[PDB]
Formats: structure tokens, sequence, C-alpha cells
């Protein structure tokens, strides 16, 4: 027998174990999530190692078959996920040295606490706190010193350990027949031995480049907009021509502006939609909602939802003496188990969480026919692109007239259309610079083109240039204001989101062209279409069975990732910009310092 | 008079696993196909070369009813003419089969919190079954090119494997039951008739 028909033996083996194994460690993992108790921690140890270990003897098996040697495409991704062990190259002395590296790392992270000036006993934690000083606080001083007690007294005691963490992970990066970290991180997006297909590792930065080149002058004119009308509420500490100072950008790293609306809204005389009282005044309940996205999915095309779903599945808080997580989450246990864990409540945030949840489930759906390592997206950008597009289209005046909240007497004005895209893009085009800006300074950082005395004065330089932020206090080579942020601190990749955002706006272009919409690509809804519903099925069918090109072209009908159906959804916005910004100046300067 | 014991078959607290299939011969005696319609969901009940209305009026010389527990997306495996798993290593028809398949959802029964792992199926087979037949040896399936000796290992696994029922698993995964009546005509009285 050829060593290919021995391989597909022992895949048929590894799927049938590892589903079962699979579901003891997810099931484990819900009813402590469901209920937290010592006893169901103990549950949820027991699973998870025998999981890791079973894993690990399947990997160290599975390598005694030539690569070379199979001719199918399709054994040979699975191999691929199997073969793979990362962190197992290294010695002994040295993975546990990462580990504790790793724990220590986090620990200092989420145990952080800046206690104030004169008083000592008072001292601030993240989370409840050093957030809501800097989300809702109107002083400058204040912000200043929650901004710099972070990042001076949880940053310092960061740096001696990354400083040792980008060395020991580049040693196992080349450990693996690789070039640094950094490719590894971006051979997620690698396609090989398709033709017309293939996506080199190295074509990811040329393409966010080129995109980010396009994406530019949006940005800088919201960017004049927010300094003419924070300018305006701080009276003498912005400069009209220069940057922005770091600690009054409404988050603690800035990653999102949505927190100047009420700063920087067009007309503040119109108020914006909220149907959330008209919920109330009718009697509303989480049933109603989840069975209101299902009719939407329905709708679409979808099929509806398992009666799984609606027997064991946890709607609202269970309230008395049970504890259990709130953090909204889509499980599929696998073996025709789909459940939502939400503590939802009668609101419009919840009204769109729920579809955003039930867009989770139906694409997790979808894939269960493949073998179970191709059950997954076809990169780490479609998911929550999938999610988030249900969202978008839920949230339109005219399906919330369908459904009854909003009377049919409401009529669209053109003043809270810009209302809402601005508030709009506070949220999309804000993140866009900080996570280009951040991917570009941690490929710099593992491939070895910044010197280890260069990385602060590097990356305020990068933040100047790039983002148009300006420190408001100089920093030597003793601080890592990087490493205070959850995903840097936690070996998280941050790209995603950068694909996810343009690859949600391309869908949403392609799904609104096939139900022959009319006008503005803003106020588009895909419901009663079964057409839009076809194309997308098609595409949440295949998982990673094929190369993410030719699922993105089966949707969208290109090759690549592009960056102007984005461009198309902002157009009124940017109209109205360029009309408000008549006398003002776009662009800034990396010269000015508030610290001079 | 004397009324042929299907509820022996339809009713047992124990069916069999798929690779060890239970045959029962049913003769010499009045066989009434109107107790079988007294169940209720009947998930599949097609009738392959004989009317189901017509049924009280053929004779026929023996009736087997075979019974076994199977997944519930394998039920359409259990048809003339499928290629697949258990139609190639568990239980094979003739293409020019006369009888009818009935198959129902047993969730309640064959289903334990924890895993019912009672029943098994065979998964490894050096070559497809003929019709009607059925193997239950147990030997390690030799997948490469050297001797087995008859332990397990590399290129050396179990022929069969357990199916693991939990009672919150979907309906393409929870026990069903499927019991098969076969006829046929031999050179003998047809001592099989409806009432
Ligand atoms: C939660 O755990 C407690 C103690 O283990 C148990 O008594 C209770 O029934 C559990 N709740 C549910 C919904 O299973
Ligand atoms: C790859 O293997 C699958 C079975 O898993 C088979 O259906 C498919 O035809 C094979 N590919 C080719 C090109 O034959
Ligand atoms: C680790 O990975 C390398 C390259 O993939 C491989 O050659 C080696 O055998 C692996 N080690 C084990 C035992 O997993
Ligand atoms: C469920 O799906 C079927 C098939 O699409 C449809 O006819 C039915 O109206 C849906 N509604 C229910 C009852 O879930
Ligand atoms: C709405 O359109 C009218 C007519 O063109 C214009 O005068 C008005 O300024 C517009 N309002 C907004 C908010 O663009
Ligand atoms: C979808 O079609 C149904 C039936 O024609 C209708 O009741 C509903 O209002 C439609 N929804 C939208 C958003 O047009
Ligand atoms: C199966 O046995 C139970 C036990 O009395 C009986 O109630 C039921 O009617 C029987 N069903 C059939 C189809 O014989
Ligand atoms: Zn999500």
């Amino acid at each position: 027998s050829t060593i290919e028909e021995q391989a597909k033996t022992f895949l048929d083996k590894f799927n049938h174990e590892a589903e079962d194994l699979f579901y003891q460690s997810s099931l484990a993992s819900w009813n402590y999530n469901t209920n937290i108790t010592e006893e169901n921690v103990q549950n949820m140890n027991n699973a998870g190692d025998k999981w890791s270990a079973f894993l690990k003897e399947q990997s160290t098996l599975a390598q005694m078959y030539p690569l070379q040697e199979i001719q199918n495409l399709t054994v040979k991704l699975q191999l691929q996920a199997l073969q793979q062990n990362g962190s197992s190259v290294l010695s002994e002395d040295k993975s546990k040295r990462l580990n504790t590296i790793l724990n220590t790392m986090s620990t200092i992270y989420s145990t952080g606490k800046v206690c104030n000036p004169d008083n000592p006993q008072e001292c601030l934690l993240l989370e409840p706190g050093l957030n809501e000083i800097m989300a809702n606080s109107l002083d400058y001083n204040e912000r200043l010193w929650a901004w710099e007690s972070w990042r001076s007294e949880v940053g310092k005691q960061l740096r001696p350990l990354y400083e040792e963490y980008v060395v020991l992970k580049n040693e196992m990066a080349r450990a693996n027949h690789y070039e640094d970290y950094g490719d590894y991180w971006r051979g997620d997006y690698e396609v090989n031995g398709v033709d017309g297909y293939d996506y080199s590792r190295g074509q990811l930065i040329e393409d966010v480049e080129h995109t980010f080149e396009e994406i530019k002058p949006l940005y800088e004119h919201l960017h004049a907009y927010v300094r003419a009308k924070l300018m305006n509420a701080y009276p003498s500490y912005i400069s009209p021509i220069g940057c922005l100072p770091a600690h009054l950008l409404g988050d603690m790293w800035g990653r999102f502006w949505t927190n100047l609306y009420s700063l920087t809204v067009p007309f503040g005389q119109k108020p914006n939609i909220d149907v959330t009282d008209a919920m109330v005044d009718q009697a509303w309940d989480a049933q109603r909602i989840f069975k209101e996205a299902e009719k939407f999915f329905v709708s679409v095309g979808l099929p509806n939802m398992t009666q799984g779903f609606w027997e064991n599945s946890m709607l609202t808080d269970p309230g008395n003496v049970q504890k259990a997580v709130c953090h909204p989450t889509a499980w599929d246990l696998g073996k025709g188990d789909f459940r939502i864990l939400m503590c939802t409540k009668v609101t419009m945030d919840d009204f769109l969480t729920a579809h955003h949840e039930m867009g989770h489930i139906q694409y997790d759906m979808a894939y269960a026919a493949q073998p179970f390592l191709l059950r997954n997206g076809a990169n780490e950008g479609f998911h929550e692109a999938v999610g988030e597009i249900m969202s978008l289209s839920a949230a339109t005046p005219k399906h919330l007239k369908s459904i009854g909240l909003l009377s049919p007497d409401f009529q669209e004005d053109n003043e809270t259309e810009i209302n809402f895209l601005l508030k709009q893009a506070l949220t999309i085009v804000g993140t866009l610079p900080f996570t280009y800006m951040l991917e570009k300074w941690r490929w710099m950082v593992f491939k070895g083109e910044i010197p280890k005395d260069q990385w602060m004065k590097k990356w305020w330089e990068m933040k100047r240039e790039i983002v148009g932020v300006v420190e408001p206090v100089p920093h030597d080579e003793t601080y890592c204001d990087p490493a205070s942020l959850f995903h840097v601190s936690n070996d998280y990749s941050f790209i995603r989101y950068y694909t996810r955002t343009l690859y949600q706006f391309q869908f949403q272009e392609a799904l609104c062209q096939a139900a022959k919409h009319e006008g503005p690509l803003h106020k588009c809804d895909i419901s009663n279409s079964t057409e839009a519903g076809q194309k997308l099925f098609n595409m949440l069918r295949l998982g990673k069975s094929e190369p993410w090109t030719l699922a993105l072209e089966n949707v969208v009908g290109a090759k690549n990732m592009n960056v102007r159906p984005l461009l198309n959804y902002f157009e009124p916005l940017f109209t109205w910009l360029k009309d408000q910004n008549k006398n003002s100046f776009v662009g800034w300067s990396t010269d000015w310092s508030p610290y001079a | 008079t004397n009324l042929c014991p299907f509820d022996e078959v339809f009713n047992a607290t124990r069916f069999a696993s798929v690779y060890a299939w239970n045959r029962k011969r049913i003769s010499n005696c009045v066989a009434d196909y109107s107790v079988l319609y007294n169940f209720a969901p009947f998930f599949a009940f097609k009738c392959y070369g004989v009317s189901p209305t017509k049924l009280n009026d053929l004779c026929f010389t023996n009736v087997y009813a075979d019974s076994f527990v199977i997944r519930g997306n394998e039920v359409s495996q259990i048809a003339p003419g499928q290629t697949g798993n258990i139609a190639d290593y568990n239980y094979k028809l003739p293409d020019d089969f006369t009888g009818c398949v009935i198959a129902w959802n047993s969730n309640k029964l064959d289903s334990k919190v924890g895993g019912n792992y009672n029943y098994l199926y065979r998964l490894f087979r050096k070559s497809n079954l003929k019709p009607f037949e059925r193997d239950i040896s147990t030997e390690i399936y030799q997948a490469g090119n050297k001797p087995c000796n008859g332990v397990a290992g590399f290129n050396c696994y179990f022929p069969l494997r357990s199916y693991g029922f939990r009672p919150t698993y979907g309906v393409g995964h929870q026990p069903y039951r499927v019991v098969v009546l076969s006829f046929e005509l031999l050179h003998a009285p047809a001592t099989v008739c409806g009432p």
C-alpha cells in the first residue's frame, strides 16, 4: 500500500477519537462557564489535560508520513495541521522558562493598580476604574496623571520580560524553519500548490501598505474635524497645525475614538434612532429578540435553529445564587450541539448582539460536514466579518419599520444620516492606523530592524507619522508602552481586525448588488432576498477546504482584499467633511510637542 | 389465530450492535402488518418491491426481521445500491431486494448522560461484504506492509469503535433503531399470510 493510502486510515481514526474528546472538553467548559464552582474547575482541568495530551501523541505519530509523497491537497492540509509542533521544539530548560515568562507577564497585566497621589491608601485598578476616568473625565491633568501612571508603573515591570520573550520565541521560530515570529504569525494567509490562487507570506505587508495608502485621505479629514471640535473643548492645549495628545482620545490606548460623540456630534439638536423605549412599551423579552433574529435569517434563506438551541441554551442571567460569566459567546460543541450564552436585556445593543452571535452560529452550522481539522473559517478575519454584516443590515431604519419598532410616520432626514455615519467612522476608520502601526512595529522588532536601544524612539516617531498622535511627556528607553495592551502582553495577533474591517464591506456590497438595491450603500437591507443568501452560503459551506482567495472570489469576484467598498460606504461623510474643512488645515506636522 | 411475534422485535428492551445484527426467522404463523403502524414518527418507512397497502394480500414462505441500532445520518445507507461505511463493512442489502425498511428515534432509551458505550461498529475491513453477511471477528487491521503480530500500534488498529450516545447530541447523531423486514418465495407452500 502507498503512503497516501496509509495516511487516510490514520486521519479517519484521528477524526473519530478527536470528535469525542473535543465534545467532552467543550461540555466541561460550558458547565463551568454557566456554573462557577471548584468542582467544575476540576472537571475542566481533567478534560483539557486529556485533550492536550491526545493531541500531542497524535502530532508525534503523524510525522512518519513524508509530505512529498501525498498528492491530494486535502490530506495535505490535515497533515500540516497535525504535524506543527511549534513550542515543543525547544529543549526542556527553555520551554519551562517560556511558560513562566508568559504567566508572570500576564499576571503583572491583570493584577495592576495605580495608586493615586497624596492619599496612599486609595488606589485604582483597570477594568472598573482607570477606564472610567479616561472614558468620562474632562480634565486634562487627571487624564495625564492616569495615562502616565499606567505607562510608568505597569510597563517598566514588563520591559525586561519582553526583552527575553522576543529572543526566546525567535529561537523557536527558526527552530520550525521560519525567519522570525512575524512570519510564523503571517503564515495563516499563506497558500501553496493551487494554481492561480497562491498567496505568499510577504505579500501581506505590501497589500496592507497599498490599502492604507488609499484609506489615508478620509482619515486625514476626520482627524482635522476632530482636532477642530476638540481644540474647541480644551481652551488652549492643542495646536491647530499639529498632532493630538495621546491621553485625551477617549480610551487609554486610543484604540477606538467612539468616546468622542458628545464632543464631535454634527447636529446636536437631532437625536439618534433608539428603539429601547418602544421595545419596553410592548412587553418584549429574550425569546422575542431571538425569534426576530431567526426570522430574519430564515427570510434571507438560511435554515432555522435546532431544538437544542432552544432547550439547552441560557439566554437570561440566572440570578439568585448561581454566578456565571456574561460575555456573549457562540458555542459549537460538536456533534450537532449549538448553543449561545449571553446575559441579554431589553436594549437595542442586545438586539444587534443577538444578530451577531446568531450569524456566528449559522456560519458554524454551515461547515458541519467538513472533516474535523477543516472546521473553521477560511482565515482569521472571515468569521467576525460574517458576524458583523448581519448587525450592519439589522440596524437600518427600514428593517426597524418592517418589524414595528419604528413608527411608519418616521421620516429619514439628511441631518441624521451624517450623525450615524460619523458615529460609525469614529469606531471603524479610527482603529485602522492604530492596528497598522502596531503590527508594523512588532514585525520590525521581531525581524531585527529595530535595535534593542531604539524601541520607544522608533515607536513614537511612527506614532507621530502614521496616526498623528503625540505624547505629552518624553519617554526614554525604560518604558514599555506597547506592552500596556491585552494583546501585546498575552501573545495574540492584531492584523485580524484590519482584514475583517476590509472584508465586511466587500461582502456587504456584493450582497447588496445581488439584492437589486438602489441608492446609498449604508441604507441597504438584505432581507427577503434568497439570491444573497445563496451567494453567501456558497462560501459558508467550504470551511478551510479551499484557499481563502477562492472563498473570497466566490462572493465578491476578486482574489485579493480591496478598500474601495469601504470608501463607497463613507462617501456622504467625505463630502460633508470636505465642505466643513474649507477654512482649516488638513494634515499634521511632526514637530510640535506639548512638552516642547 | 396464532399471531406472529412482531412485538418481540419492535419492543425489545435491548437491541443489538450493527456488526452483530440479530436475524429472526418467522414462519408458520399468521402475520398482520397493522400493529406495526401503531408506532408514531416512523422517520423512514420505505418499501422496495412490495406495496405497503396491498401488503395484507400476498403470501410468502419466509419472513426475516433484522435489528440493529445506528446513527441518525446513517439511515440513508440502508437501501439497495448505496456506498459508505455501514453499507460496506457492517450491513449490505442485495440490489434485487424485496422488503421494507423501518426506522425511528430512540433518544429517550439508548442514550445516557456520560456515554452509552455499549454500541459498536466496524470501521476497518480489507474487502466489502457480500449481501446479508456478518463478521464478528476482532483481529488487528494491517494497514501497512509489515506483519502486525497481534499488537495495536503503528499501522495496526482495532477494527471496532464505539458510538458514545449522549442526550444533548443533535438529530443526526442521536440513536435510531432500525428493523428490516425481508420476504422470499421458495419451492415450498407459502405458510405466511395475512388475515
Ligand atoms: C450549579 O451547581 C450546583 C452545585 O454544583 C448545582 O446544585 C446546580 O444544580 C447547578 N445548576 C445547574 C443549572 O445545573
Ligand atoms: C482526496 O480525497 C478525498 C477523500 O477524502 C476524495 O473524495 C477526493 O476525490 C480526493 N481528491 C482527488 C483529486 O481525487
Ligand atoms: C517538530 O517539528 C519539526 C519540523 O516540523 C519536525 O521535524 C520534528 O520531528 C517535530 N518534532 C516532534 C517530535 O514533534
Ligand atoms: C423552519 O424551516 C422550514 C424550512 O425552511 C420552514 O418551512 C419553516 O417555516 C421554518 N419555521 C419553523 C417552524 O421553524
Ligand atoms: C439636507 O439637504 C438640504 C437641501 O440640499 C440642505 O440645505 C441641508 O443642509 C442638508 N442637511 C444636511 C445635514 O446635510
Ligand atoms: C419581507 O416579506 C414579508 C412578506 O412579504 C413582509 O411581511 C416583510 O415586511 C418583508 N420585510 C421587509 C424588510 O421588507
Ligand atoms: C411495547 O410494550 C409496552 C409495555 O406494555 C406496551 O405498552 C406497548 O404498547 C408495546 N408496543 C408495541 C408496539 O407492542
Ligand atoms: Zn462576534
